[PDB]
DNA sequence: TCTGACACGTGCCTGGAGACTAGGGAGTAATCCCCTTGGCGGTTAAAACGCGGGGGACAGCGCGTACGTGCGTTTAAGCGGTGCTAGAGCTGTCTACGACCAATTGAGCGGCCTCGGCACCGGGATTCTC
DNA sequence: GAGAATCCCGGTGCCGAGGCCGCTCAATTGGTCGTAGACAGCTCTAGCACCGCTTAAACGCACGTACGCGCTGTCCCCCGCGTTTTAACCGCCAAGGGGATTACTCCCTAGTCTCCAGGCACGTGTCAGA
């Protein structure tokens, strides 16, 4: 399934992350600084689509250097070396 | 008539002239970087916009909409250049496949 | 009083993120350490977005601040500012 | 030429591939096979300036009339409007040498076109500026390689030439 | 109300070669905003270049220097051949 | 003939905790472009987050603001501390 | 006096004030920008030049050269997250060994 | 004059000094596969600096490049250099 | 005695790595810069202080990329770097 | 074969041109210097070349803990409908604040000594490999 | 079973910096005209929050198998040592490309009335999707 689930993904354009935790998670994030914090609407979703792209663009760094090593498995140390060899 | 009709520029001079100004950029602007920048930018928006009408058409489509727009932007290597530090909203990720798979 | 939430972005949606990518096989150790890359980048892009509203005497951080944020740390975003 | 007051008595034409067209150059669509040129020719006779021409130009200090085979054009610079970056010939101060080194050529330096070949001159073979390691090559035959392809690959092989 | 964008004169030039295709509300906001920070930073480069050389007075040229260290590869090339092609048609008419 | 630099200024601090060590011109040169380089990005980081707001001065909490989101960590929270500080008793004077 | 003396620093706020006048930044700017921006300023000379001090003192040297000021850039944790890609001239590289590399 | 001319010397940055510049980096060995392209990368990213200092440079009617204009050409690239500029 | 080779390398990354003088010689470097920018346009006049912060940012970049690259082996379980531990730190910088 | 969004006439008011003074700046045409290539001769720190060698890259393996696919059951989600109140964005004050006008005075970078800290020596120890 | 890659006693060259001089130039005082936003009010609006009806998907349980890191063999190839070699830099000659500042003047234009203009708040007639 994963086969056919690679180009029904990179096709599709739905976004994967639920709105709700995104939500839930940036309110808990957020509060860490002060206490009732008030984020709007469709800047929930522009954060959530930059995360979809920075998560993306790491997955298919990290994708990149597991098929450099001779592998098909990505680990921690693979995004490890993704913070460590570009910054 | 107009100052963007004179150079035949769809794109306004006037507003960003205005702009410009307002912009807290240069208290003083020229009289010919205006229409220059308009023409630069009108030259950019034509070929974005024939690199997305090229790519829709592929698609069987009669409507730009963002997929399209990355599409266009990132099977152009130069253009890609320029657009490599930014993120299309609801425009999917551009197909690739290594050769390690 | 809302907490043990972090882990609301399962693992299935890694999963999905990672078939996005372009992998095949993956192990089960990425979770977490993928949870704190999101929890990180997370942290500074509302750290910064927050001190944009703060500027700007609101409290509703809208989508200008965050795209703002967002251009600041050379991640501009089109559509939204 | 510097200013537009300058090139005044020139025009453009953009060959695509072969024409004679002028289009205004780049109009609006751009893509793959951008491989085209522009050139300018005088109102005074018509005489067209290609790349891979040859002409004649006097040297402001030197004085003596040097002879330069253009390589390449490249047009809206930011000093020049167009800039001619050619191949300047050895004079011996009538058998003419060839240098591989590139040059700019001013607008106003140019009086008459001078379509030397291998035998209204005469070329005998390239040479360096150090004043030896000559080899008989004519031009003739890399005037259509030149022509038919980018100038990068040009300047490599006029280095593996040499 | 009191909202500036480009979205007319764009749309116009979109029936200016294919009037037959359309475009989407969502990626005109994307085209809005990209066209927007493109604009943005050759207006900076060009007044942070301006302020290296003892300048304060933005001309053509500043612009085309700013647009060209921006625009990477010949398509840089063929856009500034555009430019020089309104000043031409400005100063003269 | 008028050469910019902050040599002076810097030397002058130093000596303020530091009387027994040094400085080389080379590495002086150094700090001065440390100096003007951070100087840039805050001027420049505040002048876009006025324009943002439609502001028209930049004030001592435009600078405040530029400088927090400029520095990063625990060492930010420093600097305000020192800065908020002199203004406390600059305008009481 | 000055303003630079009156708010007890050693940095120029006139010098400063009239650059970023003639910098083309603002048409306008307030009265305590200028004072605050020269108070972290000068926070951050005086912590940079407390590093340099710092990592002379490790080395038994006096003379401040670009070798020790690179130390000092680098070895803070928080501090040299803001200098993440600059280049420093004749300053050298982090003195560190990988255990996988013996 | 302009007598002087220089054969692909894009063998400048000689065996050796990448050997030594690797060393700086931290390895223990160097393949042979390397010292063919890194002088490729180096030229490339010559080929961008010194385009953008010569615009720069050109830009205000000069035909000297400095250094001032150098190190802003690096800081537009995000490699900026200090006490150069 | 002849040093086994593993040992004289360790000793040598200390001795270029603790001090920060100038390698890449200055002459050839200015000629390969020269000829680069002819490929450009002739006739440029470079200065001594040019060259130097040229010389300088392209030492920093290439000891940046060489640590890199070494990073990069030694994740994949080596010591030394090829043309593909070279092509991933590049593709994923720029 | 049925839909929810997308696009042409539609007015005026904030904005784009129309047009007359005086700030005010640049490529023309000038001084003498500000750095710099070309090369003159030697050499010494490296750069090439040959050759021996040992750590390491390449390749098959079968153990072996680890995961995607197959599969219940919740479980939080996917959307429709409100009650509602904190707040972003609306005009107006007027009073605090910027530029600049006369006018003045301490300063910090052009030059010049007067010391001031480090390298390399004759010549010991220092932790390196086997 | 023992060498160097330097440490540190200690003098001096030797380039480099800290006082010493010193003087045009911008910092300082502050009405005045302009100007801009903290209050002052408001206003409408949109998502918090709740409630409810449906509903795609996660949490593991089981298992075959692609996979990964250590084993073991094979070769391989780059580094260290010895010999050759090779041109950069020293220290300058030396005029030449090009720059430290007037200046100007005349046209580019800020300001300001001034006259006009165009496109967005709508909107009902069409068109990609299921």
């Amino acid at each position: 399934v994963a086969l056919r689930e690679i180009r029904r993904f990179q096709k599709s354009t739905e976004l994967l992350i639920r709105k709700l935790p995104f939500q839930r998670l940036v309110r808990e994030i957020a509060q860490d600084f002060k206490t009732d914090l008030r984020f709007q609407s469709s800047a929930i979703g522009a954060l959530q689509e930059s995360v979809e792209a920075y998560l993306v663009s790491l997955f298919e760094d990290t994708n990149l250097a597991a098929i450099h090593a001779k592998r098909v498995t990505i680990q921690k140390k693979d995004i490890k070396l993704a913070r460590r060899l570009r910054g | 008539q107009s100052r963007s009709a004179k150079a035949g520029l769809t794109f306004p001079v006037g507003r960003v002239h205005r702009l410009l100004r307002r912009g807290n950029y240069a208290q003083r602007i020229g009289s010919g970087a205006p229409v220059y920048l308009t023409a630069v930018l009108e030259y950019l928006a034509a070929e974005i916009l024939e690199l997305a009408g090229n790519a829709a058409r592929d698609n069987k489509k009669t409507r730009i909409i963002p997929r399209h727009l990355q599409l266009a932007i990132r099977n152009d290597d130069e253009l890609n250049k320029l657009l490599g530090n930014v993120t299309i909203a609801q425009g999917g990720v551009l197909p690739n496949i290594h050769q390690n798979l | 009083i809302l907490r043990d939430n972090i882990q609301g972005i399962t693992k299935p949606a890694i999963r999905r993120l990672a078939r996005r990518g372009g992998v095949k096989r993956i192990s089960g150790l990425i979770y977490e350490e993928v949870r704190a890359v999101l929890k990180s980048f997370l942290e500074s892009v509302i750290r910064d977005s927050v001190t944009y509203t703060e500027h700007a005497k609101r409290k509703t951080v809208t989508s200008l601040d965050v795209v703002y944020a967002l251009k600041r740390q050379g991640r501009t975003l089109y559509g939204f500012g | 030429a510097k200013t537009l007051k300058d090139l005044q008595g020139w025009e453009i034409i953009t060959t695509d591939e072969q024409g004679n067209i002028i289009d205004g150059g780049q109009k609006r669509l751009r893509r793959r096979g951008a491989k085209t040129e522009h050139y300018l020719k005088r109102s005074s006779d018509g005489i067209k300036l290609g790349r891979g021409d040859s002409v004649v130009m006097h040297n402001e200090a030197a004085g003596t009339y040097s002879v330069y085979m253009i390589q390449e054009l490249r047009l809206n610079t930011l000093n020049n409007v167009v800039e001619l970056w050619a191949l300047t010939y050895l004079r011996w101060f009538n058998e003419l040498y060839l240098t591989a080194e590139l040059a700019e050529l001013q607008l106003f330096n140019f009086i008459r076109v001078a379509n030397v070949m291998d035998g209204d001159f005469t070329v005998r073979y390239i040479c360096e500026p150090t004043g030896e390691k000559f080899v008989d090559i004519n031009i003739e035959d890399v005037k259509a390689y030149i022509k038919k392809v980018e100038p990068r690959e040009a300047q490599e092989y006029l280095k593996d030439l040499t | 109300v009191r909202k500036e964008t480009y979205s007319s004169y764009i749309y116009k030039v979109l029936k200016q070669t294919h009037p037959d295709t359309g475009i989407s509300q969502k990626s005109m906001s994307i085209l809005n905003s990209f066209v927007n920070d493109i604009f943005e930073r050759i207006a900076t480069e060009a007044s942070k270049l301006a302020a290296y050389n003892k300048k304060s007075t933005i001309s053509a040229r500043e612009i085309q220097t700013a647009v060209r260290l921006i625009l990477p590869g010949e398509l840089a090339k063929h856009a500034v051949s555009e430019g020089t092609r309104a000043v031409t048609k400005y100063s003269s008419s």
